[PDB]
């Protein structure tokens, strides 16, 4: 009604693990690529190049 | 007298996982759409005897 409630972007990570003494651990990663391509054309005109 | 450790060192585990997906699609709507439903002929009688 007027109670505006928000949306969140979140990057959580919870791990259990051991290490040595001062050693670097990696708990996550990620690479996500992502496309998407949608085309209208007209039946025959459409395909003339340029 | 012995007693135990504070814990044991496990082993650690790395998991790499990956996700893959496609979609391709294709929507066509040709050709012309006439009536199917129209008026037929209609005939009407009247007439006072008396």
């Amino acid at each position: 009604n007027g109670f505006t409630v928000p949306g969140f972007i979140t990057r959580r990570s919870n791990a259990e693990i051991n290490v040595g003494d001062g050693q670097t651990m990696v708990i996550s990663g990620l690479v996500n690529p992502k496309t998407a391509k949608n085309v209208s054309k007209l039946p025959w005109l459409g395909d003339i190049p340029i | 007298l012995a007693t135990p450790s504070p814990f044991d060192m496990e082993k650690m585990v790395w998991l790499d996982v990956n996700i893959l997906e496609i979609r391709k699609s294709v929507l066509e709507n040709f050709g012309v759409d006439w009536s199917k439903q129209i008026p037929g002929p209609f005939a009407a009688f009247g007439k006072d005897f008396v």
